């Protein structure tokens, strides 16, 4: 018999890269848009007595 | 009520009147019109 000789070493991962960046997340809306508005009317009363 | 040169509602009774089932099925299932009448109990009354 005769030993084994050294076997190929496993290799650290190369690692992943990354790019750096400034992100903005945007979702789907769902805020009714907003305004103002005025009403003019009358209220008109019509009492029988 | 109709004053001197203008007129005004003096009161505006608004009602929702069921058909009744005899009209639903001869007239408006059948034929595709209604009577221009409106009899129906309200009020624990038959107003037509
Ligand atoms: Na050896």
């Amino acid at each position: 018999v005769q030993f084994e000789q050294p076997r190929r070493c496993p290799t650290r991962p190369e690692g992943q890269n990354y790019t750096e960046g400034i992100a903005v997340v945007f979702k789907e809306n769902i805020a009714p848009y907003k305004f103002k508005a005025t009403m003019y009317y009358k209220d008109v009363t019509v009492s029988q007595v | 009520w109709f004053g001197h040169r203008y007129s005004q509602f003096m009161g505006i009774f608004e009602d929702r009147a069921p058909v009744p089932f005899e009209e639903v099925i001869d007239k408006i299932n059948a034929k595709g019109v209604c009577r221009s009448t409106a009899k129906y109990v309200r009020n624990n009354m038959e107003t037509t």
